[PDB]
């Protein structure tokens, strides 16, 4: 393997696994982004976020699915080749904190991410870590997902699976209860979560801790009870002790957000994972019939 | 929910993840004798470290892949297994046993090194294509088609299709969606002399016709099971955990 033809313009961010850079192909011209991970070729070899991330990324062709190019072995080394996008959703939130991301592009990204979520659902494959950092978009108005470090393969039905996952701030209430299991339901809740973000512009449950960020949803969305959430009663991180707060009107917690807006985010965010909206179903809801695809 | 295109998906990709169907004969060192005993070890292994039944289906899929292209010496053939192991635990475990476990089951045969080297060789020969629908992926899928599910009928179903893993011959030529419908019927048939259900044949477009000769060789080897040379899922199965359904007898006929 050689990386003689890359070269490299400018460091774009680590990961604990893999540091990213910005760098060209110097014969076609090519810009790329190459994620170069570390082998430990005398204790634990290759990690298995890189084998997950690669099989699972290879088969995921889709337009907003960022793209993997190529990866090229070293004996000590593994370099990811991924087409390269501008920048990310968490950046451009920030560079839009003064002036708000206008709605039909709010729209337009929303409605992208679903398109890719779909898919990767409809080919068995969590996400597992949707947050706005992982979202990445160009110049024509495109939106992709992003970093499958922490995506796996799962089955139907599906079996336990890692509890550590998902960022704090976009997981889901199923995963802090400490849920047997879990499933497309938790990827939904972080779009939707990301969705409450793009509008209000900061984070829906910023948690300082799990206790917080379940409190936090609790605040919110008000305190759910065998009634709203079958089985919640019986999960294992849950306690007769929760504070029982009242639910909040959503139009106070999202005010720019329409009628059909409300309601797609309500769904989204629906406690029940089995009733929580699908990524299939919510690109068939009301809020996207106008739908058009704006430029940043 | 995804159910159905999940399913079209895999029925797709088993198709790209198959074996060469006639690769042992093609080995000059290696044979489908000795691929049992790898096997066999193999479903040691995960009772051992307590690893799931789909870590076991994915690693011989790999294996068979990996033999299916390369040339490998009989000295050889429990590090590509080994692995393989490995790497199916890595791909499908939430706690995956660590590289030195997979060096001490091996009895000191191989060194942590060339544990390592076969694990990255075992990647690049299957190009990262490590997710691969396997027998047990289908069958919990047409579990979800009882009413209610019935114990003995899943175990007893995961039991024949984990029977078919050790045996090359005939099992290389049908594929995993079709090996656990015949297991599923089989199963079924056995613990409630039911059969092959309609919605599963809206399901898959399966019929018990179609699965005819795999279902007839299934029940052979099930029939002949306390015979085979390989115990070790028979031994496995007794346990309360699957229900000792290794302890039921099989059916004379099936009509
Ligand atoms: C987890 N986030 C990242 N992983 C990869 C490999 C990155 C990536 N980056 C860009 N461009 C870019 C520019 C500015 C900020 C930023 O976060 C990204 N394009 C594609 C990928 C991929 N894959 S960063």
């Amino acid at each position: 393997g050689s990386m003689e033809n890359f070269q490299k313009v400018e460091k774009i961010g680590e990961g604990t696994y893999g540091v990213v850079y910005k760098a060209r192909n110097k014969l076609t011209g090519e810009v790329v982004a190459l994620k170069k991970i570390r082998l430990d070729t005398e204790t634990e070899g290759v990690p298995s976020t890189a084998i997950r991330e690669i099989s699972l990324l290879k088969e995921l062709n889709h337009p907003n699915i960022v793209k993997l190019l190529d990866v090229i072995h070293t004996e000590n080394k593994l370099y990811l080749v991924f087409e390269f996008l501008h920048q990310d959703l968490k950046k451009f939130m920030d560079a839009s904190a003064l002036t708000g991301i206008p709605l039909p592009l709010i729209k337009s990204y929303l409605f992208q991410l679903l398109q890719g979520l779909a898919f990767c659902h409809s080919h068995r494959v969590l996400h597992r870590d949707l947050k706005p950092q992982n979202l990445l978009i160009n110049t024509e108005g495109a939106i992709k997902l992003a970093d499958f470090g922490l995506a796996r393969a799962f089955g139907v039905p599906v079996r336990t699976y890692t509890h550590e996952v998902v960022t704090l701030w976009y997981r889901a209430p199923e995963i802090l209860l400490g849920c047997k299991y879990y499933s497309t339901a938790v990827d939904i809740w972080s779009l939707g979560c990301i969705f409450a973000e793009m509008v209000t512009r900061r984070a829906l449950f910023p948690g300082d801790s799990e206790i917080d960020q379940l409190f936090r949803i609790f605040r919110t969305l008000g305190t759910p009870d065998e009634v709203v959430w079958p089985g919640v009663t019986s999960m294992p991180d849950y306690k007769p002790s929760f504070p029982k707060w009242a639910r909040q009107d959503f139009s106070k917690v999202v005010p720019p957000l329409d009628e059909d807006g409300r309601s797609l985010l309500s769904q989204m965010l629906h406690y029940d994972p089995n009733k929580r909206i699908s990524a299939k179903a919510a690109l068939a809801h009301p809020f996207f019939q106008d739908v058009t695809k704006p430029v940043p | 929910d995804y159910h159905e295109d999940i399913h079209t998906y895999l029925r797709e990709m088993e198709v790209k993840c198959k074996p060469k169907v006639g690769y042992m004969k093609k080995q000059p060192d290696i044979t489908n004798s000795m691929r049992a005993i790898l096997v066999d070890w193999l479903v040691e292994v995960g009772e051992e470290y307590k690893l799931q039944n789909e870590t076991l289906h994915l690693a011989v899929n790999y294996i068979d892949r990996f033999l299916s292209s390369m040339s490998v010496l009989r000295g050889k053939l429990q590090l590509v297994g080994t692995a393989a192991m490995l790497l199916a635990s890595k791909f499908e475990e939430i706690y995956p046993p660590e590289v030195a476990e997979f060096v001490y089951i091996t009895d000191d045969t191989y060194t942590k090194k060339q544990v390592l080297r076969m694990e990255h060789l075992v990647l690049k020969v299957l190009t990262f294509d490590l997710a691969a629908p396997t027998v047990n992926q289908f069958l919990t899928q047409y579990f979800l088609h009882q009413q209610p599910a019935n114990c003995k009928v899943e175990s007893l179903a995961m039991f024949l299709g984990e029977l078919s893993l050790i045996d090359a011959d005939p099992y290389l030529k049908y594929l995993p969606s079709v090996i656990a419908a015949a297991a599923f019927h089989l199963a079924l048939y056995t613990v409630t002399g039911q059969s092959w259900p309609e919605s599963l044949i809206r399901k898959t477009g399966y019929t018990l016709e179609s699965l005819k000769p795999c279902l007839l060789d299934l029940h052979q080897t099930y029939l002949k099971a306390p015979q085979h040379a390989q115990q070790s899922i028979r031994e496995k199965y007794k346990n309360s955990k699957y229900h000792g359904v290794s302890l039921l007898n099989p059916p004379e006929t099936l009509n």
